[PDB]
RNA sequence: GCCGUUGCAUUUUAUGGC
């Protein structure tokens, strides 16, 4: 990662929390590291705007870089002219996080309720249970995001607190 | 006890060691890390020799659970298990005494 | 004289059917000119889809007047059968409404479709 | 804040005489520290001032009349580069101010949400 | 294996025996016929499976046994269907035959006494069964599921093998051969995928050719691909698909693009092309049969170089929505399940001769 | 297997409506 140049500066400091307010983060470390990767791409993005048209460096190291941005699910395909790459911004990597995509797809009624649902052995995307909120969905995995076979809200067990609630009824009311 | 369904591939006849080597695949939904004993029982009923004519080892399971792949062995006779097997696997299977020194 | 303007071309029509498919996946879709008129009353309607093969067609002429009052885009599609099919629904829907949500997962597709429709309306 | 690339920036009088006398370009320097495509501007107040530095600064005038730089107009006879920009920065919230004059710079730090610049294309946030 | 049975020329098509049976069910969804005496199995949207004997080629299929569920089996561990059954498939040993539909279960049936020998919960509210396909001379069930899944079972032991993910809409059609691979479509994603089960890989072929470029063709001399309705596997090295606009696409395993696409087949009737509602090939051959609600099964002959195909003909004996095609041999007996509506509960328009039943057509040599 | 209709006279064969 890299720290930004100025640590305390008014229009940027409040611009932190309006990112922390919508997305629901916990550390500006999880903001700065995202800008850090966007920093390294963007320097490379300006490199291929200097060289010649139809350079195979501008082809092979350009278009695959363009297609990888379509592959991560950020660059829409209409803007596929390598001139929207400068017009990228911070929230689009924040938008492709595994936490926020849960709330967009119904099912969470918050961005903070979905944060708790990541770390409790719930929702998987493929057959792998994901419990890191920054899993960065690749746009070919959206309509596989679903409740687990186990871990209720998905069924076949009601769980240790629902079974304990069942246990209380049998011992005092019943036997 | 969830319909174990032991699958075998890579079967090559090896008559110069009088054996048949093959990769054992253990699918196990809703069942975790079954055995080494039941595996030798349940693959000897597709080759129909005996339990102690069956050697098996390996078995690093799939991440998360539900699949296990090891390495399996079958011989033609009981005395071949006493000659062609390693000395500690026969102690592991029970077919020998480990003379500790 | 035309009564079927504007009517969309091919790839825009399948594009619209896919957007309606994910919209029906995200319950962000209204089914019926009754419901669509109600959404035009509540101002929640993004844009309106109408069929061209509906007999009669004059039951569906109220939506351009109400949309042009509310400044809302609208484009005809040729099939009511496929327009029903894109609802995740096995019997035809003559007209569908797109509802407003800024928290929508499919919002960029909706803005691109509104770009094509609002391009065609001029 | 809601500011997007492509950025738009205002080049006043103090900027060009710090660019040439430090040999750092106008447009290609602006693409460096803003990291996107830049849309430079010059007003009528700023350019007609540099006609008064004419016989000693043909160099600054012959660079400013290049089609990389765009034309912008205001309508007052008597205004300055200094005061006319502050009205432009007031009624809209989407310009970037480039300068080095401290006498103008203190009129920029008061209105919130206004990006500044530095010695010739080495940017700084608000 | 490759294509070796070359008998498209031997088919006497013009004097094929055409017959039709009316049956006591509304909207039969599928038909599956066993070949080791020959059997037949039909499921309808009237919640019923019916077993026929078709070993006598000159006769219409006579009734052996039939079973119909009801609203008793509302929960999902009940041994009976309580909604529309979308597909049916018979096991290659002739011992079992399994049904499933909108009740999101899988009920394995005995062929002998017609008894519910197994019920399996799919355990998903979107795990609706759409197409069941068995590997030839095997018992590994391939289950197309509406939650975009492919679920693999074993029959003799009644277990679960593994699940394939990946599609973007509902998997309608899946076809298989004796090797361990299958073809699937997702039917609105406008692609098809080849699935290697032990390799656990997929090869993704892409349709969606724009008619706009075809308008370029209209300058050189149509209709939209929107839904790849069916897929069928001719050999282990090529396959075919059927679309929503009359185009029938021939596909090679070495070709990302369509190696062929046939333009409008069942025709039109702004204008509406017919849907390719049925598609079944004779295995390892050059002959395949496509069906519509237009009223005539159109049969086609693959060229020897696997590059184009040519018209064998039309059989007009079957009016109504053809849902599923079965072909058995010894001579050839063609059966077709004609329902009043489409398989998916879809709407159908103004069909001449609204009838329900089975089409039979015998072709010699 | 709901209804109508035809040849065998209805089992058999062909067709129209719900």
């Amino acid at each position: 990662y890299s720290t930004p140049k100025r640590p305390y500066e008014s229009s940027r400091l409040d611009a932190e929390l309006k990112l922390a307010g919508e997305f629901g983060l916990k550390n500006k470390k999880e903001i700065y590291r995202i800008s850090f990767q966007l920093s390294k791409i963007r320097r490379a993005a300006r490199d291929l705007l200097t060289r010649d048209e139809k350079d195979p460096k501008r082809l092979f190291e350009g278009n695959a870089l363009i297609r990888r941005l379509v592959r991560v699910g950020v660059l829409s395909e209409d803007k596929k002219k390598l001139d929207y790459v400068l017009a990228l911004k911070v929230e689009d990597f924040l938008e492709r996080r595994l936490q926020t995509q849960v709330y967009k797809l119904g099912l969470a009624k918050s961005v903070h309720h979905a944060r708790v649902l990541i770390t409790q052995r719930h929702i998987a995307v493929g057959k792998q249970i994901v419990n890191i909120p920054s899993f960065m969905v690749r746009l070919d995995s959206e309509k596989h995001i679903d409740f687990a076979p186990t871990s209720p809200f998905g069924g076949a067990r009601p769980g240790r607190v629902a079974r304990r609630n069942a246990a209380r009824k049998a011992e005092a009311s019943g036997e | 006890s969830d319909a174990v369904t032991i699958r075998t591939r890579k079967v090559i006849s090896n008559p110069l060691l009088a054996r048949k080597q093959f990769v054992v695949d253990v699918l196990h939904p809703n069942r975790a890390n079954v055995s080494k004993d039941e595996l030798r029982e349940k693959l000897a009923e597709v080759y129909k020799a005996e339990k102690d004519a069956v050697s098996v080892f390996g078995f690093r399971t799939q991440f998360g659970g539900g699949k296990s792949v090891g390495f399996g062995l079958v011989y033609n006779s009981v005395a071949e298990a006493k000659k062609f097997e390693p000395t500690y696997r026969l102690v592991r299977y029970g077919l020998a005494e480990k003379v500790e020194k | 004289n035309p009564k079927a303007f504007p009517l969309a071309d091919a790839a825009l029509t399948q594009q619209i059917l896919d957007v309606v498919q994910q919209a029906a996946n995200l319950r962000q879709l209204k089914k019926g000119a009754n419901e669509a008129t109600k959404t035009l009353n509540r101002g929640i309607s993004e844009f309106i889809i109408m069929a061209a093969d509906c007999e009669p067609i004059e039951i569906l002429l109220h939506l351009p007047l109400l949309c042009e009052d509310k400044n809302v885009p609208y484009v005809f599609v040729p099939s009511r059968v496929a327009l029903g099919r894109a609802c995740g629904v096995s019997r035809p829907v003559i007209a569908a409404s797109i509802t407003t949500n800024d928290a929508s997962a499919i919002k960029t597709q909706i803005y691109a479709v509104k770009d094509k429709i609002e391009t065609l309306l001029i | 804040q809601a500011i997007k690339p492509p950025y738009q920036v205002l080049i006043d009088t103090n900027f060009i005489n710090f660019s040439i006398q430090k040999k750092v370009d106008i447009v290609r320097g602006m693409m460096d520290c803003l990291l996107a495509k830049c849309n430079p501007l010059i007003t009528d107040c700023v350019m007609a001032e540099l006609e008064k530095l004419g016989p000693k600064y043909r160099i600054a005038l012959k660079l400013a009349r290049d089609p990389r730089i765009k034309r912008l107009s205001c309508s007052h006879k008597g205004t300055y580069a200094d005061d006319c920009l502050v009205h432009r920065v007031l009624q809209h919230k989407c310009y970037i101010v480039a300068t080095n004059d401290a006498g103008l710079k203190q009129r920029i730090r008061k209105i919130p949400g206004i990006p500044l610049m530095s010695v010739g294309g080495h940017a700084y946030v608000i | 294996g490759r294509v070796f049975r070359y008998f498209g020329d031997k088919l006497l098509i013009s004097e094929a025996k055409q017959s039709f049976t009316r049956v006591g069910e509304n909207n039969l969804t599928c038909i599956s016929c066993f070949q080791p005496r020959l059997f037949a199995y039909t499921v309808s949207k009237d919640l019923q499976l019916t077993k026929y004997d078709i070993t006598d080629f000159s006769k219409r299929p006579k009734k052996l046994k039939y079973a119909k569920g009801g609203a008793k089996y509302i929960p999902n561990t009940t041994e009976g269907h309580y909604d529309e059954i979308l597909t049916v498939a018979a096991s290659p040993d002739g011992k079992y035959v399994v049904t499933g539909g909108r009740d999101r279960k899988l009920i394995v049936w005995s062929t002998e006494s017609l008894s519910p020998v197994k019920v399996i919960p799919t355990k998903d509210r979107r795990g609706e069964v759409l197409s069941l396909a068995f590997r030839k001379n095997s018992d590994q069930l391939y289950a197309s599921c509406a939650d975009f899944k492919i679920r693999t079972y074993s029959i003799n032991q009644f277990s679960q093998l593994e699940i394939l993910y990946g599609h973007h809409d509902i998997v309608e059609d899946i076809s298989a051969l004796a090797m361990e691979r299958c073809v699937t479509v997702g039917a609105r994603d406008r692609t098809a995928m080849l699935w290697k089960i032990p390799d656990e890989t997929r090869l993704t072929f892409r349709g969606g050719d724009e008619p706009q470029k075809l308008l370029r063709r209209w300058m050189k001399e149509f209709f939209c691909e929107g839904s790849i309705d069916v897929v069928s596997m001719v050999d282990d090295f090529h396959f075919i698909t059927g679309s929503d606009n009359g185009n029938i696409c021939l596909w090679s395993l070495a070709k990302k693009k369509p190696i062929f696409t046939e333009r409008i087949a069942h025709g039109i009737l702004l204008l509406q092309p017919f849907w390719i509602t049925s598609l079944y090939a004779i295995p390892y051959s050059n002959v395949f049969i496509s069906g519509s609600w237009s009223g005539s099964l159109k049969v086609w002959k693959i060229s020897d170089n696997l590059r184009s195909f040519e018209l064998l003909g039309e059989l007009s004996g079957a009016k109504g929505v053809v849902t599923k095609i079965q072909v058995v041999e010894s001579k050839f007996r063609i059966l077709a399940s004609i329902a009043k509506e489409h398989r998916l509960g879809r709407w159908i328009a103004n069909v001449s001769g609204a009838r329900n039943g089975i089409y039979s057509a015998v072709i010699d040599q």
